[PDB]
């Protein structure tokens, strides 16, 4: 149960995770 | 809390930047003194992350993703510098990797759990072939970047070793199998495969038959081997075959079903109806 | 967003929007079993090996 869940940076800072994950890709570039 | 570091050798640069105009040699030599090192300190920050080029992965060949990252870096011969000291944990990675293949291939395909519709066979030849296709990635990313020190080229002898040693044994492997079936059909599979009759139930005389040739032309399809043409054909009537024993077996429950609901009852109009329904067979038949 | 993972031990962060892959990502045991986890994080999870 201690790895539940982490309720602050999962929830709605996700959408931002993959927009971050797209700047990681420019970084690839 | 990398780019504060760089923004603090930055703003002591452009703050200590006061002296040009009198003096180019203490303003840029002093930001010199200063920035060159601070950013050789950040260096070896980038030479953590020389060292994370591999550690970002358990893998060389996702190590070298990275490598294929860094490419702003090619500018400055000093990467390759680290470059060259860490193509010796490229080629030692590598190394574990094949040997866990080693001990991979030393269980041969008949030790370990397939759950699959492959034969025997065809599973062990084809496993070799991804076993083989998976060295060969290694042994070809092995050369033009470390052939100069060759390790790499050491390392490469035992790889083709072994390579050669996996074409000997999937050669025994098809000396095995190719003409197993050959064999099997010209002695005793391919001599009037006799049609499915019945006495009391349905008798299968060539169920080996019509399953070893239905994995045969699957696998070997799917592998892209070449089908004799005996083989295509043998098939072909093989699969006529099994649609026709399914109609027989449906036909043959159908007059199962009947009987179950007459003999209830053993009326003298159905059994002798029964009795009429009766048919024979001939030999000349069994052919057809 | 969508993942699809090879036979090669890698994980690939199809974005429907995209027809280049977003994190080329990268682990032994790919080839087996990948979810989602049931959880608001984005959890991966492989598994063979008792592992």
């Amino acid at each position: 149960s201690p790895n539940l869940c982490k309720s602050g940076p999962e929830i709605k800072q996700t959408e931002d995770k993959k927009a971050m994950e797209e700047f990681k890709n420019v970084k690839i570039e | 809390v990398l780019t504060n570091k760089f923004k603090k050798i930055i703003d002591d640069f452009k703050k200590k930047g006061h002296n040009l105009l009198d003096t180019a040699n203490n303003k840029f030599d002093r930001d010199w003194v200063e920035f060159n090192v601070e950013i050789s300190h950040l260096d070896g920050e980038l030479q953590n992350f020389i060292d994370n080029n591999f550690n970002r992965f358990r893998n060389i060949e996702y190590s070298l993703k990275l490598l294929h990252k860094f490419q702003s870096t090619i500018k400055r011969d000093s990467l390759k510098h680290n470059l060259t000291s860490r193509y010796n944990a490229i080629l030692h990675n590598y190394a574990t990797e094949l040997d866990t293949i080693q001990r991979v291939f030393q269980d041969q395909k008949s030790n370990p759990p397939l759950v699959r519709n492959m034969p025997p066979e065809a599973g062990k030849i084809i496993w070799a072939r991804h076993l083989f296709q998976k060295i060969t990635g290694p042994i070809n990313i092995f050369p033009e970047n470390v052939i100069n020190s060759t390790e790499i080229r050491r390392y490469y002898g035992s790889y083709n070793t072994l390579g050669k040693q996996l074409t000997i044994y999937e050669m025994w492997f098809y000396q095995d199998w190719v003409n197993k079936i050959e064999q099997s059909k010209a002695a005793l599979q391919a001599t009037l495969i006799v049609r499915h009759d019945e006495n009391k139930k349905l008798y299968v005389n060539f169920d080996l038959e019509i399953m070893q040739l239905i994995r045969e032309a699957k696998c070997l399809d799917r592998q892209g081997i070449e089908i004799p043409e005996s083989a295509r054909i043998i098939l072909l009537q093989e699969d006529k075959f099994k649609t026709y024993y399914n109609e027989l077996l449906y036909a043959l429950k159908e007059y199962e079903r009947i009987n179950s609901k007459i003999k209830p009852i053993c009326k003298n109009l159905l059994l002798p109806h029964i009795e009429d329904l009766d048919l024979k067979l001939r030999p000349g038949m069994v052919t057809l | 967003t969508f993942i699809s993972a090879s036979a090669d031990w890698t994980v690939r962060i199809w974005d429907s929007k995209y027809t280049s892959q977003i994190i080329c990502f990268d682990l032994s045991m790919m080839v087996v079993d990948a979810v989602w986890a049931p959880y608001s994080s984005t959890v991966f999870a492989c598994a063979t090996m008792d592992k």
